[PDB]
């Protein structure tokens, strides 16, 4: 193809997309089985015939979390937030590095993968010491994540090469989003990196005998909160810059979009104690400090709510809908690339509301480590983020490949996203409810069937969801493979422009953009809040290391 | 006036308050 | 014009919304504030770093003899030294007077466990080589289940203990 000669990043992006979606399929096969479990039905005897390398409930759960929440989310962040800025600026990435990042990700995935399958790191996706997994997991994970460091450099190089060619011009909207998104992730990743190199890796190598588990969780949840803004922002990018045009309208405000992203840069990392509310030996004052800052990081989301809703109401009126609710009808509910992210935003309503409960310090004692939590994050990452990702298949697959999407294909995709959305809301009800009834997470409850008899109703919902979501998963594998196993190609598809939206602009726009565009100033601010937030506690805990021996209990 | 977005943000605010206040209730009940 | 009117009226609506939003978050913080001022506060772990040797906890000290791990340490105050381990608690059961200040002090000799007392707000991580310390007063008499709510291995789902609260 002469298409890939002109535009090589198309082929690199696609490599990212597929590995992610592969991961996602394998990841989500464990899903309905975990829902059945949460409904008191043990389906594991079954799954083990079918998949005989699975030895425990807790192995599956580990593969589920790692494969869905870490691999798919990162490979998607990688595809979207490199490709879109490349195409906004009509400029080419350094191709050498682009491939290198891919190879780093593939190699790490496969090294990590091997102990996971052989049952030598049944430690879950949080891998909390002193549960001691195979050294290969630690080394796997490490190279996988660090692949993003290359990604970061690629986009800053783009930016830089555009700014040198355009002195005195403001950063275009998409490349703006990606710039602060990559600089934020750089700050946010240093916890786990630091956890990996001074603790996990040396200890799994047997070069030191123990790890201090309080320092580990601390550095861990350094990265651990803002890894979820890293999942979310690519979806948000699409929803601000692409979803408008697909609905029929325009994004209502460039300034307000930018301010969203900039507040994430500032507030996404300095917040982790919200994961450590019930941890001993961390100061109550520092817990409150983190809780208040956790409420601020919700403000960009509250803000995104108004900007996007006003956008859809716009498009809708321009499409003939009148009155308080007629605008909603006028929107294009035939088009999967539209419906998906939108039903996603809908479930994010209850999911963001649970997010704020969990945030609120003392309130956390009600819900912490109960079913409430997985109920909360499925609405957030398993539906908004994933629904958006599947959605983009419907414009991104034919723009990287040249393969058309049929009418039929389109109709199946609509079914798929509907059922996924509905399955997720159904499971939310179940898990929210089981949790208020003290039902724990990370538990093979199906194996202690008389232990939670007061939760038999909420359990009915989780059996239902597990079925609805099995069918949705099956029609997705078949769907996606009918496109990716299609012979027919239209090279004029690969040659169109990405469906970016037009922006409504206003006199205030200029003076505002220029502020936000002082990027170095804003990054130094965010680094400052990190040192201040974590700094006095780490010096405490480092001053007082109590490392303990590792255990293998599976 | 963006009556539509305002109705959505109304829905937003209400869910937030039912979640948050409903859980505050449980806290002091268990307390 | 349409679009220019749209944007001005959108932004004028977005300005108030953001302000209502701040207001609400501030009230939430105030209401959290109040909890910190009340007895409901005891369930928050102590900040003090209090370090032990997980390797000797079972041989030496107030964890070593479960049948003595209840200690009257105040007029109406009792201390309970709890072991969380793979896969159970000691002492079992924990027997305690209704109405007294209970100060739990839980450690672990192996891996991280949860200490979550059903019907209460006691929900604390339990890390080896550190002591978790939480206070509470049982207002009703009866049996209360401890549930382990941190993944601690294959025995996790059967890790249960018992508090008996005496009339
Ligand atoms: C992408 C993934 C995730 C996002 C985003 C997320 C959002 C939040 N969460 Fe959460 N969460 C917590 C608090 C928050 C807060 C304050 C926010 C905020 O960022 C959320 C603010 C969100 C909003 C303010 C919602 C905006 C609403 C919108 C945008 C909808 C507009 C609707 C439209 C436009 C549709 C209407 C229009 C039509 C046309 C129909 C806390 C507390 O501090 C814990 C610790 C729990 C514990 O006890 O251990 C936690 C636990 C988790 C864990 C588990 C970690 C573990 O394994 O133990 C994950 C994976 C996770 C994911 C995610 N979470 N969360
Ligand atoms: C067919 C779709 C899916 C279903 C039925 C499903 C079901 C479940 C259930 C019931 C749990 C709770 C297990 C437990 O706490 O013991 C869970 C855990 C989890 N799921 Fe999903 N899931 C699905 C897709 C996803 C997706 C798309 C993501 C991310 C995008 C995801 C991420 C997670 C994570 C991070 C955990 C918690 C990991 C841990 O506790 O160690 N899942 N899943
Ligand atoms: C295992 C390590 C070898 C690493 C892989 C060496 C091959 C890299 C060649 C390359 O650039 O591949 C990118 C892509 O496949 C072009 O179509
Ligand atoms: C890309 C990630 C690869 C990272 C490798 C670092 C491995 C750490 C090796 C550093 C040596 C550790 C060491 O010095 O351990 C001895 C210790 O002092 C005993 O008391
Ligand atoms: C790529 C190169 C990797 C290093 C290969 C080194 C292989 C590691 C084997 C040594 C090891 O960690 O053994 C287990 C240890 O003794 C108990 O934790
Ligand atoms: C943005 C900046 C954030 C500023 C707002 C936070 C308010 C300040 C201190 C609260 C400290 C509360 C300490 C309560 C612990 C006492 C307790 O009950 O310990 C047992
Ligand atoms: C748990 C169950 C929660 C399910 C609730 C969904 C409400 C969302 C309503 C939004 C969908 C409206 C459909 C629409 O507008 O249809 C137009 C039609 O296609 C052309 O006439
Ligand atoms: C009632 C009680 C039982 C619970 C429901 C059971 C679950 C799923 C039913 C299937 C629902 C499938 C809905 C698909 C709607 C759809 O795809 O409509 C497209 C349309 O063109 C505009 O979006
Ligand atoms: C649907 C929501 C149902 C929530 C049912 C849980 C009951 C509850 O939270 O009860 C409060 C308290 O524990 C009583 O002592
Ligand atoms: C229509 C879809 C679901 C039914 C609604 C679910 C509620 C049905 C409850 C049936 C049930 O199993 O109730 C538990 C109990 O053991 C019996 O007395
Ligand atoms: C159709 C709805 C799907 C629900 C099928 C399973 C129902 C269920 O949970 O049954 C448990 C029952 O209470 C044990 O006798
Ligand atoms: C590893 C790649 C480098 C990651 C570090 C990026 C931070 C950086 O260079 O900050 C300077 C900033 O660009 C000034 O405006
Ligand atoms: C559809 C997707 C979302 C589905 C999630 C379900 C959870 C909903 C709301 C939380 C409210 C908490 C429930 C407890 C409220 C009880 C109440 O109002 O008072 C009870 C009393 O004060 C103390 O025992
Ligand atoms: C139950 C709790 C209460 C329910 C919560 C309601 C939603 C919150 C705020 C409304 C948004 C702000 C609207 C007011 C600002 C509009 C404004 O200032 O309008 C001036 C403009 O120039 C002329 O259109
Ligand atoms: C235009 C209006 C502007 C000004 C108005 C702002 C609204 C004030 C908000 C909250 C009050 C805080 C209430 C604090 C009292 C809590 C007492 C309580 O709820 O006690 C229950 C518990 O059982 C005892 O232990
Ligand atoms: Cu001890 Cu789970
Ligand atoms: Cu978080």
């Amino acid at each position: 193809s002469r298409v890939y000669e002109a535009y090589p990043e198309k082929k690199a992006t696609l490599y990212f997309l597929v590995l992610g979606f592969l991961a996602l399929i394998v990841g989500s096969l464990f899903g309905p089985f975990q829902a059945l479990n949460y409904g008191n039905v043990d389906a594991y005897p079954l799954l083990k015939r079918l998949l005989p390398f699975v030895q425990s409930y807790y192995q599956g759960l580990t593969l589920h979390g790692v494969l869905n929440a870490i691999v798919f989310t990162q490979l998607f962040a990688q595809a979207i937030m490199v490709y879109l800025p490349a195409r906004e600026l009509n400029m080419r990435p350094n191709m050498g590095l682009m491939w290198l990042s891919w190879w780093m990700a593939f190699i790490g995935l496969v090294v990590a993968a091997l102990p996971l399958l052989a049952n030598e790191a049944t430690v879950l996706y949080t891998f909390y010491p002193p549960l001691k997994g195979h050294w290969a997991f630690y080394l796997g994970a490490s190279v996988f994540v660090l692949s993003t460091w290359v990604s970061i450099y690629i986009v800053l190089d783009l930016w830089r090469r555009w700014k040198a060619a355009n002195p005195g011009k403001v950063t275009p909207l998409v490349t703006y989003m990606a710039v602060v998104f990559w600089l934020m992730w750089f700050l946010a990743s240093l916890g786990l990196v630091l956890e990996a190199v001074l603790f996990l890796l040396p200890w799994s190598f047997g070069l030191v005998e123990g790890v201090d588990p309080l320092v580990a969780r601390t550095l861990f949840w350094w990265t651990g909160h803002p890894i979820v803004y890293f999942w979310l922002l690519p979806a948000y990018a699409i929803i601000y810059t692409i979803l408008p045009k697909q609905a029929g309208g325009k994004l209502v405000s460039d300034p307000m979009a930018r301010l969203a992203f900039l507040l994430f840069l500032l507030l996404s990392t300095p917040v982790g104690f919200h994961h450590q509310f019930a941890d001993p030996g961390i100061d109550p004052t520092w817990k409150m400090i983190h809780s208040v800052l956790t409420l601020f990081v919700a403000v960009p989301s509250l803000m995104t709510a108004f900007t996007v809703a006003a956008s859809l109401e716009f498009a809708g009126r321009l499409r003939g809908g009148r009155g308080l609710f007629g605008w909603i009808r006028a929107l294009p509910w035939d088009n999967p690339a539209f419906v998906a992210p939108v039903l996603g935003l809908l479930g994010f309503i209850p999911g963001g509301a649970g997010g704020i409960v969990n945030a609120s310090f003392t309130l956390d004692y009600v819900v912490h480590n109960t079913a409430w939590v997985p109920g909360h994050f499925h609405l957030q990452v398993a539906s908004l983020v994933t629904l958006t990702a599947m959605g983009s298949l419907y414009w991104l697959l034919p723009n990287l490949t040249g393969k058309p999407i049929s009418d039929a294909q389109r109709r199946l995709g609509l079914a798929v996203v509907w059922l996924w959305f509905l399955g997720m809301m159904i499971m939310a009800v179940g898990l929210h409810w089981a949790g208020l009834l003290n039902v724990p997470r990370r538990a093979y409850i199906a194996q202690v069937p008389d232990a939670y008899p007061h939760a038999a109703v909420p359990m009915v919902f989780n059996v239902l969801a597990g079925i609805v979501l099995l069918v949705a998963l099956l029609l997705f594998i078949y769907g996606l493979f009918s496109v990716l196993l299609s012979r027919e190609r239209k090279p004029e598809l690969a040659e169109a422009p990405l469906p970016f939206a037009e922006v409504i602009s206003g006199p205030e726009d200029r003076r505002l953009v220029l502020a936000m565009d002082r990027i170095g100033f804003w990054f130094a601010v965010a680094a400052i809040l990190v040192v201040l937030a974590y700094g006095p506690t780490l010096v405490q805990l480092f001053g007082h290391l109590n490392p303990v021996p590792g255990w293998r209990l599976w | 006036k963006p009556k539509g977005a305002l109705a959505v943000i109304l829905v937003l605010t209400l869910t937030i308050l039912v979640f948050w206040l409903g859980v505050y209730a449980v806290f002091f009940a268990r307390g | 014009v349409d679009e220019h009117k749209a944007h001005k009226a959108i932004l004028a609506y977005e300005k108030g919304w953001l302000a209502f939003s701040l207001a609400m978050l501030f009230v939430f913080i105030a209401l959290i504030a109040y909890t910190l001022a009340t007895h409901t506060a005891g369930v928050i772990p102590a900040g003090k770093l209090e370090r032990v040797d997980p390797t000797t906890v079972r041989q030496e000290g107030p964890w070593a003899d479960p049948a003595q791990a209840v200690v009257q340490t105040g007029p109406n105050q009792y201390t309970v030294y709890v072991l969380a381990f793979a896969f159970g608690y000691q002492p079992n059961p924990i027997e305690v007077p209704q109405g007294a200040e209970i100060v739990f002090k839980i450690t672990s000799p192996d891996v991280i466990h949860g200490f979550h007392v059903e019907g209460t707000n006691i929900n604390v991580e339990v890390l080896p080589g550190e002591v978790s310390t939480v206070r509470y007063t049982f207002k009703r008499p009866g049996e209360y289940r401890i549930i382990c709510n941190q993944y601690c291995g294959l025995g996790h789902q059967n890790m249960f203990g018992t508090i008996v609260v005496k009339e």
